[PDB]
Order: C-alpha cells, then structure tokens, then sequence
C-alpha cells in the first residue's frame, strides 16, 4: 500500500511518534519507480530478485 | 607511524647514508622490517 | 517517565501529552496575502535558516 | 650555528632545539590528528620508516620510529649512525657483490 | 596535503589518489517522461 | 573576543533576483583559509578567508 | 545556513558529571514554509540575534580551555561549597571528675559546677583534597553552553569540532565501540 | 579509612 | 548483592525474552538462575495465599539447584549488536552453557559444560582464564563461589 | 544537591575519590587513633574504578583459539601431533594456557 | 579419577593435558610463529592406574585416540601496550628465566 | 515570493557542491567509487 | 624483510606510468597515442586504501529483523518493525528489501 | 536570556498586547469594543 | 531454508548473493540494481545467473 | 605507551620456589 488513503506505511523515530512518510493521493509512485528505472537502466533484461 | 619523529640534517656511486640509518635503526630490538623510502 | 496502572483485560493505549507552549504568529503584509508563523517550542517542526 | 630551519612537514611540530652533534638532529612531535576507530591505533606497530628529503644547499632524513622505543635510545643510534656517515663520507662494500670470487683470479696472478 | 582531505579513503592510482570532480556530488533526474 | 559576524548572501539566477544562497563550499587551503576559534574561551575551530 | 546556524545544546550526563555529546536544537525551532519574504527576514534576523546572544554568554561565563569537554577537570575550578565553622562545647573535664569520683563521689546527669574551667572547640571541617572531578548541573549550565558552529565542518579534519558526538573518547581521540 | 565490598 | 532482581516466568518448556531501552551506566553485569514458581512468593503483597509450601525458599534465601539447567544465553544490543561481539568467545555470537552434540570439540574439564563459558566464569569468580587454569585459594573459594559447588 | 552541586558518582563515592582523602584530616586521625576498639572504617565507601584506556583492546580479536595438528604420525606405541600456533601480530600469551586437549 | 570418566569397561574420554616442562609451562611467548610438536603416549600401563598392579597389556586396554587439539587464551589486552610489553621483552636484558621446582 | 522555501528545497539556488559542508563534499568526492552519497542531494538546473 | 622495494620496482603499488617514465618518453606517447599508442605497454599499481574505510571491529553485513508485531486482516497484511541503525553503522535505504 | 527573542516575538514571554501593539491599534480596540471586539486576537505572555 | 536465506527465486542463499555481487559489480551495499551494460560481460555473474 | 597499562585504581617480580 503505497498511495492509499487508509493503509499508509510509517517510519519514524523514537523522539516524536511523528510519521516521516506523507502521501496525499495525487502521487503515483508506482509509475514514478516505473519511470525511474525504464529511464536509468536496459530493462529488456530481466532481474529475478525484483521480477 | 609515530607521534614522535626525528629528523637528522647531514652536511653532506652507491648511496650509504641510507643503508647506515637502516643499520642503525634495526639495531634497536624492539624495531622491525626499517623501510626506506626517497 | 514510566507508568503502572491497573491491568485490564482489553488492548488499550496510554494518552500522555506534553503540554507544549504552542502559538501561531499571523502577518497580512497587502491586499490578499497571508503568511502565518509556528512555534511549539518543546516540541516543534522547524526549519532552518 | 644551526642552518636550516624549514620544518618541511606541516603536520609534524618541533620539540625540541636542533641540538648538535658533535650534524644537527631535531626531535618532532605529532600535532593532533582524525579520529582513531580505537585508541589501540596509534602505537600498534614495529615497522620504522626512513624518509629522503631532497639536498638544500645539507641532506634531511625523516626517521620514524613507534612509540615504545626509548627516545634516549633512538637518539644515540641516530646519532652514533650520523657521525660514522659524517666520517665515511669503499673496496668492503664493493667486495660485497659487483668483484666476484673467480673472476678475482686472472688479475690478481696476470 | 593527505592531511587537509580525505585522500586516504580513496584508493590511489601508485601516488595520486583517484578523487571526483568537486561538482561531482548531487543529482537530478526528472521528468514526467 | 566574540566571533566577528559573516556577511550573510542572496545569489541571482534567471529571473530570480533575490534567491537566498548559503556561502559556497571551498576545499580547505592553509594559504588562503585559516582555522580560528568561534569564542577564545573554548576551541571550535572553523575555517576563515583571513 | 552557514551564516545563521542552529546552535548545538549540550547533553548533561549526571552520572560522571560531563557533556554527553551536544546535537543540533531540533526542539525549538520556527516553521516559516507558510511565511512570505518579509516573515522570513525576520526570522533570520532573530535567529542571527540569538546566536549572537549565545556567542557572548559563552564568551562571558564560559571558562576559557584548550578542550571543549574535559571529563576531569581541576580542583580550583570546580566550585567547591562552603561550609561554616562547628563549635564543639566540651561538657565536662575529665581529669578532674576522674579526681572526684576516685575520692569517693557518683556523677549522674548532664555546665558541671564542680569544674570551674569551660574549653570550647572551633574549626573547619573541610575535605582532605579539595574533590577533583566531574562538572555539576549548575556549574555546566554556565560553561556548556549552547556552542553555536558558523561554518560546518569546513576546514581539516584536526580541526573538526569533536565532542560533539557522543561516544568518542577525549583522551586518546577514539570513537567507543561497543 | 574504608570498605569497598560487594557480589562482583 | 548490589543489583536490580527482575523474576520473568517461565512456561514448562523453551525459552524466552529481554528488557527496552535504558541508559546502561556503570552497569556491572548479568546473574541468571532458574526458581521454582511453587517456591518464590509474591513481594509486593503483605501475604501470599497462593503460596502453600514450607521449605527452603531459594529467592531469598540463597539455596539455588536448578542453575544446571541452562543450555545457552544470547545477549543483544539495539536489536542489532551481540554482546559477546568482537569474536570473544568460541561461539563468537552467543554464550553457549551446555553443549549435547560434542560433534566437535568445546567441551571443557570432563563434564558437559563447554569451554567458553568455563572461561567466562572463572575470569567472573576469580580472575583465573587467561593465566592458565588452576584451583583458586581458599579465601577467593567461598560457598556462593563457582568451583566450591561444580560436580561434574 | 545530589545532580547540581556535584555529580552524582562523586556524590555517591561511586566513583569520585577514597575515603581517607574525601574525609576531614580530624576524622580520618580519630578513626586511625580508635581503630583498635570502635573501628569508624567501615561506614564509609571507596570507589573502586577501574581502568577505562589501554588495558584491553577492543579490536575484535579472540580468547580462545582452537589449532588442529598440520600432520599426525602414530604408531602404535606414541601419538605424536605437530601444530605451528600463530601468535597474532600484537598480542602475547603465556604457556600456562595452551593444554592439549 | 575412575568415577570422573565413568564406569564400563568403554568410555569416551575428553581430557586436557597440561606442559609441564619448567622452561615452557611459564614462559610469556611473544609474536611470531612456533612449531609446537608433542609426542603423547599410548602405553596403557603408563597411562591408566589400577588399585591392583597387574599388567594391563595381558589384560587388553588399547587406549585409541582420536583427536588431539591445543587451546591457547589470549589476554585481550591494547595494541599499544602489548607492543610495548613486547619491545621490553624483545631487549636483551629482559630475558625470562625460569627454574625446575 | 517564494525563493526562500525553493532555495530551502534546493529547487532553485546552489547546488550540492556548493550548499553542502566542503567536508562533506570531499568526503563524498573520496569515497565514490564504493559508497557514493553522491545521490542522496539534490541540484537546481534552473533554465 | 618488507616487500615494498619489490613491489615498487614490478609496479606492483610504486607509482604510476605517468610519474615514474622519463617526461620525454611520456609526451612522446601522448602525442603518438593517435596513430601508435605505446600507452597500454606499461603498468600502473591501482592500489586499494588501507585503513579508515573497513571496520575490523566484527561488523555484520546483512541483518534480519524479525515484525515486533502484525496482523493480518482479510484484505491487508500490516507488519510493524523496529530496526535499529547500530550505534556507529550507517546504511542507505536502497538496501533493507522485504521479504 | 538565550530564548528572549524568539519568545518575545511569539509573544511566548514578552511585552503585553497593550504596549506592543501601535497606539493606534489599541485605541482602536478600546473605543469599538462593545460591538467588534479585536482585543481578543492578539496574545499575553503571563509569565511566571 | 529454516529461514529464509535465499535470494531471487532459486537455491542461491542472501549471503553468497550479496559476495558475488560485491565481487563482480560493487553493488551489494545502496540496493540490488541491475548493473551497467559495460560491466556486464560474458564471464560475468549476472550474465549467466539463470534462476 | 604511557607508563606502561593502568591499574586498577581505588618481591612483586621474580619467584624463588625450589627445594624438593
């Protein structure tokens, strides 16, 4: 669950309890990670440790 | 290396005033394997 | 600080709050603009200069 | 009386005097460094390094030794090693590879 | 000069140590693309 | 004797007239920076143009 | 910023009585993302103030040293408490009640009317060393200061301020393992 | 003068 | 006996788990033994009436027996960091007590107790492991002492 | 004035200084001068540090070393066992360790 | 000793054999690699001890051994000082000498 | 009217090499052929 | 004793090509590089560091951590962790996949 | 002393709303209070 | 495979995964990417590693 | 080195045992 509005992943510290991942819906991280690695790698290989 | 370092300034075919402060050094037993570098 | 309290048999969750001194600063400088300051100052998200 | 005085290395500060040999030999200490990983860093050691410094019209030497060795020690071999250079600057040395054993026979009778 | 930078973290290529270029930190890459 | 204060910087790039910029990073020199104490009384070394 | 930084506040560590490292004041800080030019400058100019006032506190009470954070410090500095002088009233002679009672009397009770002379006792029962070591609160809040740092980490690695960092060894510059 | 004993 | 006791139960089988975070100054170390439940008391309370049993009570009384009983220990830091790190020990990642299988070596006098942890202890009682091994004087062997009651 | 006047091992001569040097000279003669017969000693505590700086090495190094034999030979009346044991760079033992097993 | 190995006429033994030669049971060895062979016996009627003296050869003991490994322990000590306790006791006058009982 | 958060963002003003601590940058210049923190900061490429 | 005489004259760890050949012989290859290119006919050491980048202190390289606690609903598998940075180790989270 | 700036400038611990307000500002509040009321958008350090 | 211990989808275990990778592409420490097309030669690791 | 290790702070060499 990257982007949904009710399960909402959290990392953070001991200090404050405060969450340091905010996401607000109108990102898309999944085709951003897309994006990222069709333009910084060959992707017609396939790597099986992340498909 | 070393905190303390000691520096000679000599007056001054095969060089021997390296090998001689090799010699000198390795004569100490608590000192191994001297190094020398030009 | 620790707590000890009575035990009950259903998951519960302790409420302590840090009473912070917790002020907001607002200045309107013209015509339309608003822009506002944070200051909670044990506890605050800040900024650096 | 005493004429250089250049201190080559920034890292590395004077100590003591360049006391006289009757050569000059100057003791430098280490000025502060980084952080060690562990303080078992600094003495951990027996290897001594014996750097050249280039002829300023007088040669320098730049002797390292680890720490246990005793000053007083390293100091007299220093200088005992600084006085028999002085005095030697042979057919021993020679003899000791480039003279050859057999070939030292056709000379020597023809 | 070993002593005013980390030269000695890098690995060395025999005397000179293989550093970056200094505007070789920080990145960019984006695009909506 | 108190640090003297630095001179605080805001670049120009494009447009932008007033971007607020931080000093730029230089590798240290012991010709042209020179390491001196932020207060005398305790040592924090920092660098300095001289 | 390198011309306006956050001060770093150190850490007491009452046990051993020394600064336990010292790490950037996260905790009181403005938030000036929803402030415009105007705002922003005048936070800048508080910030630059405030490090300004804390350079010169420090530079009034701070004794001055050749290290940021001695664990031991010297005798004389380290304020010793003062304590006032104990008078010891000595109730009664001895070699004269032992003279009484030999020739025959009972003491019972207790100043004594037999004795006619009084001796009285003063002096300062002050420690045999004066209590070399560690820092207290009141005595660290004045010296540690919170140190601000106005250009980061430039310069040598020599020149880096250590002690900032919480587990590194003073003497013999170490960092400490587990 | 003083003591200075405990388990360890 | 300078020290924080801290009794966790046990269920009749297996093992078990460990404390949150604390500042760990002038800590001096660990001490474990294995009690009886039927035998400790409760403390807090001024009375206990579950207790039902008379006899030697080893929580505050001293008389411990079932210490034998402890096959390994794993001491860890943050969850991440093992205490006896730094290849220490034998089994540089945990303090093992009892090994059963003895495929390979680590078995130390002729008993079932492996080497490492004879080692811990005689360094904890009487400062002896890294000399050699031999018996500690009368006075240093004492009836709470390690070699005064060990019967292989 | 547990935390603020001192600090709190010092306080608690946990680790601070002896007895006989944080006492008044005055107490510390009368408890030399009656230790025969009241013994004052025993109320007051020494700390007991021990050394935190060059005694041991913390550089990841083991206690115990297991050397199996290069070679073996055996007849039927001696076993005899070769090993060449490696002292570290730095460190040292003595033979009192060392037992065959 | 009997009881310590068990009963039975067949046990599996796992013991620790000491040096006891005056000139090495004592001695501090410093850095460096050393050949350390030992030659143990197998004669059953030196090894084993028996209320009664009769020969145990006749009898059939045939004591086999399968393994034999040395254990050194390292006083984890300082880089610093253990190169320095090493360079005293690499110095001529700083020889150790040891004694038979 | 917004150069002071975009500045802060590293959106537009100086880059990594400049903005950062030169110990940091010549730590990371060092140490790039196996660590590189190279990535971890951000440049403006303003047009 | 010390293999660093033999290593420098093999250029094993000495210097590189550019520093120890004669600065006649080095520009003539730098000019002839284009048509004769003596350049590959000579070694260079490529030393690694040798202290301050490993810790030789018994450092881990990969570390599992186990859910503190989680739970498992008909739509959604919520797993909480509590990892640990050491105290002086430093990752990057590029690392630290799910598995 | 460290903290005085940044307090008085939140009002955190500072100069009270009548007399760091402008003159203006404050005889303003006090003439149109019966039917306006501003006085109770500004802060008072109350400090201990 | 008590635990998991194994990389990818096949036999091969996380450690020896991340010492080959390590060995061949100095890519075991900032994530598992694919590595560069120049570095990817024929005797390579990633080349022939075919779960 | 510095004054050789620590000791634990608050004929010692040498040994004559024989006779047998």
């Amino acid at each position: 669950y990257y982007n949904s509005g009710g399960n909402l992943g959290v990392l953070a510290g001991q200090s404050s309890q405060l969450n340091a991942v905010v996401d607000l819906q109108d990102r898309n991280t999944e085709l951003s990670y897309q994006m990222l690695l069709a333009n910084t790698t060959d992707r017609s290989r396939y790597f099986s440790m992340w498909n | 290396r070393g905190n303390l370092t000691y520096r000679l300034r000599i007056p001054v075919f095969l060089p021997l005033l390296a090998p001689i402060i090799a010699a000198a050094i390795g004569a100490i037993p608590g000192i191994a394997s001297v190094a020398i570098q030009a | 600080m620790t707590f000890e309290m009575d035990p009950i048999n259903e998951p519960t969750l302790l409420y302590v709050l840090f009473e912070v001194f917790d002020v907001a600063r607002v200045h309107q400088p013209h015509r339309g603009v608003i822009e506002v300051v944070y200051l909670r100052t044990p506890f605050s998200a800040g900024n650096a200069t | 009386v005493v004429l250089d005085e250049s201190n080559p290395t920034p890292s590395y500060k004077p100590v003591t005097e360049q006391k006289v040999i009757l050569p000059t030999i100057q003791v430098l200490a280490s000025k502060k460094r980084r952080m060690a990983e562990n303080e078992d860093d600094r003495g951990a050691g027996s290897v001594a390094e014996v750097q050249m410094r280039e002829v300023k019209p007088i040669q320098t030497v730049d002797v390292s030794v680890p720490d246990h060795s005793t000053p007083m020690e390293v100091v007299q071999s220093l200088s005992r090693a600084a006085q028999v250079a002085q005095r030697l600057t042979v057919e021993a040395m020679d003899l000791s590879a480039p003279v050859d054993a057999k070939p030292l026979d056709l000379k020597p009778v023809d | 000069m070993d002593e005013y930078n980390y030269a000695a973290l890098a690995p060395r290529q025999g005397s000179r140590p293989m550093l970056s270029q200094w505007s070789g930190i920080g990145t960019h890459e984006m695009h909506g693309g | 004797e108190v640090m003297a204060p630095q001179p605080t910087l805001v670049a120009e790039q494009g447009a932008m007239k007033a971007v607020p910029v931080i000093k730029p990073a230089q590798p240290f020199t012991p010709a042209v920076h020179e390491t001196q104490r932020i207060v005398t009384n305790l040592p924090i070394t920092t660098a300095v143009t001289r | 910023s390198k011309e306006i930084p956050t001060p770093y506040v150190w850490t007491f560590q009452p046990q051993m009585g020394a600064a336990a490292g010292a790490s950037q004041d996260y905790s009181t800080r403005m938030n000036w993302f929803s402030a415009g030019p105007d705002m922003i400058h005048d936070v800048n100019n508080i910030r630059d103030a405030q490090n300004r006032i804390l350079m010169t506190q420090s530079a009034i009470t701070a004794t001055p040293r050749n290290l940021i954070d001695p664990r031991q410090w010297a005798a004389h500095l380290i304020k010793q408490p003062v304590v006032g002088t104990t008078h010891v009233e000595m109730p009664r002679n001895e070699v004269l009640e032992q003279h009484l009672t030999s020739h025959g009397a009972q003491i019972a009770g207790g100043r004594s009317s037999f004795n006619p002379l009084q001796t009285d006792f003063a002096f300062h029962a002050l420690p045999s060393r004066p209590r070399h070591g560690g820092i207290g609160s009141r005595q660290f809040v004045e010296e540690f200061v919170p140190a601000v740092y106005l250009n980061p980490y430039s310069g040598p690695p020599d020149s880096y301020p250590d002690q900032f960092i919480r587990h590194y060894n003073v003497y013999s510059n170490s960092v400490s393992g587990y | 003068l003083g003591c200075n004993k405990m388990y360890g | 006996l300078s020290a924080a006791n801290m009794l966790y139960p046990i269920p009749p089988n297996a093992t078990q788990l460990p404390i949150p975070s604390r500042n760990w100054a002038a800590f001096r170390g660990w001490s474990l033994t294995r009690l009886k439940q039927r035998e400790t008391p409760a403390l807090g309370s001024p009375f206990d009436p579950y207790f039902t049993y008379s006899g030697t009570i080893p929580y505050l009384d001293g008389t411990f027996y079932l210490s034998h009983t402890f096959r390994k220990v794993a001491i860890q830091f943050d969850s991440s960091v093992t205490w006896p790190g730094n290849d220490r020990l034998l089994t540089p990642n945990e303090f093992e007590i009892k090994i059963s299988v003895d495929g390979e070596g680590y078995n130390v006098a002729q008993s079932n107790m492996t080497k490492d942890w004879f080692l811990v202890q005689m360094l904890a009682n009487y400062n002896i492991g890294y000399q050699g091994y031999h018996l500690p004087p009368d006075y240093k062997d004492r009836t709470f002492s390690f070699l005064h009651n060990f019967i292989p | 004035a547990t935390p603020s006047m001192l600090p709190q091992w010092s306080y608690m001569h946990i680790a601070g200084q002896d007895a006989s040097e944080y006492l008044s000279p005055g107490l510390v003669q009368f408890a030399q001068a009656t230790e025969s017969y009241f013994n004052i000693g025993n109320k007051f505590r020494n700390p007991t540090v021990a050394p935190t700086h060059d005694v041991t090495t913390e550089r990841s190094q083991r206690l115990q070393l297991r050397f199996v034999p290069v070679d073996r030979e055996d007849t039927q009346y001696s076993y005899k066992t070769r090993f060449q044991l490696a002292v570290g760079d730095n460190r040292v033992l003595d033979m009192a360790s060392t037992y065959f097993d | 000793r009997s009881q310590l190995l068990g009963n039975g006429r067949f046990c599996d033994f796992h013991i620790q054999v000491p040096q006891k030669f005056f000139a090495i049971r004592n001695l501090l060895l410093l850095p460096g690699t050393y050949t350390y062979e030992w030659s143990f016996r197998k004669d059953v009627n030196m090894i084993l001890q028996s209320t009664l003296g009769n020969d145990l050869r006749v009898d059939g003991a045939t004591v086999n051994i399968t393994s034999v490994n040395l254990y050194a322990s390292f006083f984890p000590m300082s880089h610093n000082t253990a190169s320095t306790l090493e360079a005293m006791l690499r110095n001529d006058t700083n020889d150790q000498s040891f004694n038979d009982y």
